[PDB]
């Protein structure tokens, strides 16, 4: 059996979040916290939608990942150490398909990986460049007005 | 690239 805990994140309304964008109006999500198992970390995700003038970031969208307070979180070892895998998934036809994504190491010497004193880490570690605006007119990544972006934790 | 630690 599997060990992974795995989330898959749906961002809805997307076609308004980048009708913002093109208005230059900023668009930061988070995604609902979540777990990486029973016991598991808790964690949620922080989209952006950068601005189309953003300096060293223009039109980009950025992903990160951030440690929260957990209710097993005693049961854990701290600093959080692993690999998390992050995915936009290619919602595309039947035949095969090109997901974009990235898979980081935990840095324990990171406060990013440490539990937080408050509900929620400051402090979260992620990609300002994760995928350019463009390349979601390049296939169908966007389906019923909706993104998949996937969250594989391996500890 | 590689991943960074961002503050928010």
């Amino acid at each position: 059996q599997q060990c992974n805990g795995i989330y898959i994140w749906k961002i809805g309304n997307f076609g308004m979040h980048l009708k913002c964008q093109e208005e230059e109006k900023p668009v930061v999500i988070h995604s609902p916290g979540f777990y990486t198992g029973k016991p598991g970390y808790k964690l949620c995700m922080r989209l952006h939608l950068q601005l189309p003038t953003a300096q060293r970031c223009a039109n980009y969208i950025s992903l990160f990942v951030h440690t929260m307070q957990g209710e097993y979180d005693s049961h854990l070892p701290w600093p959080f150490q692993g690999t998390i895998r992050l995915t936009i998934l290619d919602q595309s036809e039947a035949p095969v398909r090109q997901n974009h994504e990235e898979i980081m190491d935990a840095k324990p010497e990171l406060l990013a990986f440490q539990r937080p004193t408050i509900p929620r880490n400051p402090k979260g570690f992620g990609y300002v460049t994760f995928m350019h605006l463009e390349a979601l007119r390049q296939r169908t990544f966007i389906k019923d007005d909706t993104l998949l972006v996937r969250c594989e934790v391996s500890t | 690239q590689m991943p960074t630690e961002d503050e928010y």
